[PDB]
C-alpha cells in the first residue's frame, strides 16, 4: 500500500 | 490455562490473530451466537471460527485449523505470504458480520472494530474544500522515521501539502494548490492498529523490514487526536495484545503476547506452547532495536469489561456443542 512517499507493507509483501 | 492452536502450515500471522480474536470475548460470544445450524461445514468460514473459538475453550490439546484454512481458501502456500494481517482480518470479520445480520448480534463487528473518520481537502488559493467521512476497522501507522506512536499519530493526522506536481483538481475552480488531511471523530472500544514494518521498492521488486525502535505503551492516551474530544470517555487505551514477527522476511517466528484478562498478566502465545510471560518480554522487548512488533491491539478502558467480559460454557448454544461433537466422534 502506498502512504506518504512510498510503498509499505506490514508482514512484508507488495 | 490457555490452549495454544497446531503450527500446521504456514499459516503465518493467522494463529498469532485468532487467538487475539478468541480473547475479544464480546466477539466470541457472538461468533457462538451466529445461525450455523444450516452451514455446510466445506465453504462455511462463520462456522469454522466457531469450531476454532470452542476447541480453544474446551480443549487441553492444541487446537487445530485446517478446516478455518479450507473455508476462507487460503490453501495455497503463499497465499498467507500474498497478504496482509489486516487483510485476513477483514476476511474473518466480514464473513461473521454477514452472518450476524438480522440477528440478535447483528453490528457486533462494527461496534467493537469500526470508527469514523474525516478527510479534507482545503484548497489554498480559492475557498473550495471536500470533507468526505471513511469508516475505518483497523489503522496503519509509520514507524519509519517516528520513535514511539504518539509521532505516528501525529504524522497520520499531519497535513499533506499538494503543490507542484500533485495539485488538487477543484473543477470549476480549477486546479489549485491545497492541503490534504485527515482526523479521527470516533475510536473504536476495539483499536487494531498496524506498524509498517516494512518497505517496499517497486522498481527492484524487493521487500526490506524495518527493524528500527519503535516504542507503544502499555496505556495510549488519544484524546489529543481527536476532532471533538467527550468528557466521561476519554479516548484512553489498554493494550491488550502485540503481534510480534521474528523473521527478517515475510515468514519467519510469528508470535503473539497477550493478557486477556486485562489485569496485565502476560502471557506468551508461540503456537502449540503458551508459556506465562514478562510485561517486559511483552512491551519493550517487543519495541526492536530480530522480534519486534507488526500489530497492536488496545481496548478502551471505559470498555474493558465489557469486551473482556466473562464467558460460560452455556453461552455456547447446544446445539452448536453437539455438532461439533458429533464430528469429533466420526473423526
Amino acid at each position: 500500500f502506498y502512504y506518504r512517499g512510498g510503498w509499505y507493507s506490514v508482514n512484508g509483501y507488495c | 490455562g490457555y490452549v495454544g492452536l497446531k503450527n500446521q502450515g504456514a499459516t503465518c500471522y493467522m494463529n498469532s490473530l485468532l487467538q487475539t480474536l478468541f480473547f475479544t470475548n464480546q466477539l466470541r460470544k457472538a461468533v457462538y451466537m451466529m445461525p450455523t445450524e444450516g452451514d455446510d461445514s466445506s465453504k462455511s468460514v462463520p462456522l469454522a471460527l466457531q469450531r476454532v473459538f470452542y476447541e480453544l475453550q474446551h480443549s487441553d490439546k492444541p487446537v487445530g485449523t485446517k478446516k478455518l484454512t479450507k473455508s476462507f481458501g487460503w490453501e495455497t502456500l503463499d497465499s498467507f505470504m500474498q497478504h496482509d494481517v489486516q487483510e485476513l482480518c477483514r476476511v474473518l470479520l466480514d464473513n461473521v458480520e454477514n452472518k450476524m445480520k438480522g440477528t440478535c448480534v447483528e453490528g457486533t463487528i462494527p461496534k467493537l472494530f469500526r470508527g469514523k473518520m474525516v478527510s479534507y481537502i482545503q484548497c489554498k488559493e480559492v475557498d473550495y474544500r471536500s470533507d468526505r467521512r471513511e469508516d475505518y476497522y483497523d489503522i496503519q501507522l509509520s514507524i519509519k522515521g517516528k520513535k514511539n506512536i504518539f509521532e505516528s499519530f501525529v504524522d497520520y493526522v499531519a497535513v499533506e501539502q499538494l503543490d507542484g506536481d500533485n495539485k488538487y483538481d477543484a473543477g470549476e475552480h480549477g486546479l489549485q494548490e491545497a492541503e490534504k488531511g485527515v482526523k479521527f471523530l470516533t475510536l473504536p472500544p476495539v483499536l487494531h492498529l498496524q506498524l509498517m514494518r516494512f518497505m517496499y521498492d517497486p522498481q527492484t521488486d524487493q521487500n526490506i523490514k524495518i527493524n528500527d525502535r519503535f516504542e507503544f505503551p502499555e496505556q495510549l492516551p488519544l484524546d489529543e487526536f481527536l476532532q471533538k474530544t467527550d468528557p466521561k470517555d476519554p479516548a484512553n487505551y489498554i493494550l491488550h495484545a502485540v503481534l510480534v514477527h521474528s523473521g527478517d522476511n515475510h515468514g519467519g517466528h510469528y508470535v503473539v503476547y497477550l493478557n486477556p484478562k486485562g489485569d496485565g498478566k502476560w502471557c506468551k502465545f508461540d503456537d502449540d506452547v503458551v508459556s506465562r510471560c514478562t510485561k517486559e518480554e511483552a512491551i519493550e522487548h517487543n519495541y526492536g532495536g530480530c522480534t519486534n512488533a507488526y500489530m497492536l491491539v488496545y481496548i478502551r478502558e471505559s470498555k474493558l469489561s465489557e469486551v473482556l467480559q466473562a464467558v460460560t460454557d452455556h453461552d455456547i448454544p447446544q446445539q452448536l456443542v453437539e455438532r461439533l461433537q458429533e464430528e469429533k466422534r466420526i473423526e
